[PDB]
RNA sequence: AACGCGACGAUAACCCGCACGGUAGACGUAUAAGAAUAGGCUCCGGCCUCGUAUCCUAGCAGGCGAUUCCUCCGCCGG
């Protein structure tokens, strides 16, 4: 990147290196994602989560007791 | 009327204060599910049918679902959870029936000697059980539809740790 | 982020004294029950020698202490160190301020009651979140030491006992953590896939 | 002194039958207000001539903003300020943005290292300092250096100031 | 069996009166809400009910439990701290003592 | 320390009458590495601004009977 370069220098930059497509796969973007996911999560939304994880913890148990 | 003013007990004067009508909130609309937060249903999620005047609410369970029957509630003292359910095929002409006003509402022997005894608990009549499963024979079925409902319904509403409510979407 | 707990326990190593005992004196007012663990690893900013002369200089200004409540007392522990400190920051003469005091209470070391159960930390106190770098510090152990403490090769060896006790607490959690992962990577293969993706579309 | 904005003021003797059209004198002023920016003006304008604010008017108060407030430049500003001792000359150097951002920096840098107020200070000369080896100030001098990299060790991470309890030992790597 | 909790009120702690160095007014009380920390916060929870629950020593009518009631009326400070205003004043000797605080009435 | 404390030895019962069921503040009152902050962890793949996390969390304040599950919790003994 070239110093000082104005608005449609780093715009040329910017799409060439495709920092967006960069920034998506970074873990910082995940959390971010998940949380703004988790705090859109609704009342009868939160009823699904508690009625899901305790279907996935099942075949959980299963397994640690398994093993 | 019939007798003179006996006393200088002046008339209040002409008051100003039309009634119009109470314009709810956005949030309520006929079918959302509701969240009881106090009487002795608290915590409890129930179905809206109609928004009556001054901020009551007529709202059922169903009964068979969670328990609450046929009742009135005040729009303060519920929250409007953003799950919707249909009303196709609810009887619209009983739940104007049973939104008005006179339906919730209503010296011998026996009198002197039942003075300070409790009073036995009267049981349902005729006619609230069966305008409870007209209303609800159209509704539970729409509820068996939607996926997880019948068991939404069926719970209840508390706070966990770290529930802090000005931060939940309802 | 304003939290109520039952009781908290602060680990006091790599802590400044007074905001330590500022943000304590606080909650113990708001009704926090406050235990504080590790009295000798607390630090105090400045050279060592800095801490002597205001040592020097408390008794200086009092004739004729009493010698079991006060004067060299306070400053023959660590743990009523930082007492003296979280007292002086509280109504004392009131009984509000009395019932403070005993929603504290304060250690050197980890008693067996503190050490099975969770140690947190107060940013806002900590030395290294709020000193320079290139700045030079004390701690209250060596600074008890110097005045009269007598257990410190105690508490040294109590502790050395403790992290040996904690080494196979961690290798009994590294087998859990195996075991764990497995087991979530043994059944999501038979997770019913309709529902995994529900939890990903919803966070979890 | 706060967000000072440069002003523009013109202004010229009360005209008489004696001297119609007087000379129009004009003065860059950095105030926070227009009504400092004209007691500014008068205030210098009596120091250095016999024209004073009773016999004086005002004829324009305009405000110089930025031609290109998102390059970043080196800035020299002459000095003159009164201390106890007396009344000194010094010639600072800023790197910033604008030049009410400079001046800001000398305020704020002044106040500091010597102790004087928005009173005692006098504006000489403000200028933009056009080419590199102009630059006469080694800590602007390793800034304009070639290919400057440094790093960010020990960055104090924000805690919000009302989680009072945290239960991981914060990292400062980040 | 549920084993399930029943709590639908938000914890708080009475912290004190409205006081300057020296003069303390009886008549508001200030109260910490559990996870508001902002004056954005404490706008949610105001004109919300709160109650003031204790115990007695005597039954009066087969329970030794007693209620203050009260409600929030403006926030107080920067730090999610409110005003709170009952239809007697709190004891005193409440200072740093629980403190329900309903979700009626609603706007949500 | 006679108004601090620890260990140990030896150690008070049936009958008759009659008065009542605190605590500065429970409501999921769940969560143990250590150590450093010019570094560290690990499953050795990788990972750390973020505890904004993890566990737990449905039913008359939580019933009855099933279908169905060998998961979770509790009491006594070794």
């Amino acid at each position: 990147l070239p110093r000082g370069a104005r608005t449609g220098a780093v715009k040329k930059a910017w799409e060439a290196y495709g920092v967006d497509a960069k920034w998506k796969e970074t873990n910082w973007a995940k959390k971010q994602l998940q949380q703004e996911r988790r705090q859109s999560l609704t009342d009868f939304d939160r009823f699904k989560v508690m009625r899901l994880k305790k279907q996935r913890r099942f075949e959980e148990r299963k397994a640690l007791a398994k093993i | 009327q019939k007798w003179y003013p006996a006393e200088d007990e002046a008339q209040p004067k002409k008051v100003r204060k039309a009634v119009r009508p109470w314009t709810p909130r956005k949030s309520l609309q006929p079918g959302t599910v509701l969240i009881l937060l106090a009487g002795r249903f608290r915590g409890k999620r129930v179905v809206l049918l109609k928004c009556l005047d001054q901020g009551v609410l007529l709202v059922t369970g169903p009964f068979k679902i969670n328990g609450v029957p046929l009742r009135r509630v005040n729009a303060r003292y519920v929250i409007a959870t953003s799950v919707k359910v249909d009303l196709t095929g609810v009887d619209q002409a009983k739940i104007d029936e049973v939104a008005q006003p006179k339906y919730f509402t209503a010296a011998s022997e026996e009198a002197f000697f039942k003075q300070g005894e409790k009073p036995q608990k009267k049981p349902v009549s005729s006619t609230r059980a069966a305008d409870q499963k007209a209303i609800d024979k159209a509704l539970i079925a729409n509820i068996k539809k939607v996926d997880m409902l019948a068991s939404y319904l069926a719970s209840s509403f508390s706070l966990r740790k770290g529930d802090k409510p000005h931060l939940m979407k309802f | 982020m304003s939290s109520f707990e039952s009781v908290v326990v602060i680990d006091g190593k790599g802590h400044l004294l007074g905001r330590l005992a500022s943000i304590v004196a606080k909650q113990l007012l708001s009704g926090q029950k406050i235990v504080v663990v590790r009295c000798e690893a607390l630090n105090i900013s400045g050279e060592f020698f800095r801490a002597k002369l205001k040592y020097h200089a408390y008794l200086r200004k009092m004739t004729r202490y009493n010698p079991t409540r006060g004067g060299p007392f306070h400053f023959r522990a660590p743990s009523r160190i930082f007492y003296k400190a979280v007292r002086g920051m509280i109504p004392h003469k009131t009984a509000r301020g009395a019932a403070a005091l005993e929603r504290l209470k304060v250690f050197e070391g980890v008693p067996p009651p503190y050490d099975k159960k969770k140690k947190m930390v107060v940013p806002q106190a900590l030395r290294v979140l709020r000193l320079q770098p290139g700045r030079k510090y004390c701690t209250v152990g060596r600074l008890s030491h110097e005045v009269g403490w007598k257990y410190q090769d105690v508490v040294a060896r109590l502790e050395e006992r403790r992290k040996a006790k904690g080494a196979a607490y961690y290798e009994r959690k590294k087998l859990a953590a195996r075991q764990l992962s497995e087991a979530k990577k043994a059944a999501a293969a038979k997770v019913d896939p309709k529902v995994s993706e529900a939890l990903a579309a919803y966070g979890y | 002194m706060g967000r000072l904005q440069e002003y523009q003021v013109i202004g010229r003797h009360l005209p008489t039958e004696a001297n119609p059209n007087p000379a129009l004198y004009r003065m860059r002023i950095f105030a926070p207000n227009e009504v400092v920016a004209k007691s500014r003006f008068w205030y210098f304008l009596r120091g250095l001539k016999k024209v004073k604010k009773a016999t004086g008017e005002i004829v324009s108060v305009n405000v110089i903003s930025e031609k290109h407030p998102l390059k970043v430049k080196n800035f020299g500003i002459w000095l003159r300020y009164d201390s106890r001792s007396g009344t000194h000359n010094m010639y600072k150097e800023y790197r910033e943005t604008s030049r009410v951002a400079a001046v800001e920096a000398m305020y704020a840098d002044m106040a500091a290292r010597h102790r004087a107020r928005f009173r005692s200070i006098h504006i000489l000369k403000v200028v933009e300092l056009e080419k590199t080896e102009d630059v006469k100030r080694p800590y602007i001098k390793q800034l304009v250096a070639k290919n400057l990299s440094f790093p960010l060790p020990h960055r104090v991470p924000k805690i919000s100031t009302k989680k009072i309890f945290s239960a991981k030992r914060p990292s400062t790597f980040s | 069996p549920s084993e399930a909790g029943h709590r639908l009120y938000v914890k708080g702690r009475h912290l004190s009166y409205q006081r300057g160095r020296r003069n303390t007014h009886p008549k508001t009380s200030l109260i910490k809400i559990e996870g508001v920390d902002d004056t954005a916060a404490a706008n949610f929870y105001l004109g919300k009910r709160v109650a003031y629950v204790y115990r007695a020593q005597k039954e009066v009518r087969g329970t030794k439990i007693r209620v203050i009631w009260g409600k929030i009326t403006r926030p107080h400070g920067n730090s999610g701290v409110v005003r709170a205003k009952f239809t007697h004043p709190l004891p005193a000797r409440s200072f740093g003592a629980s403190v329900r605080i309903m979700l009626y009435p609603s706007s949500i």
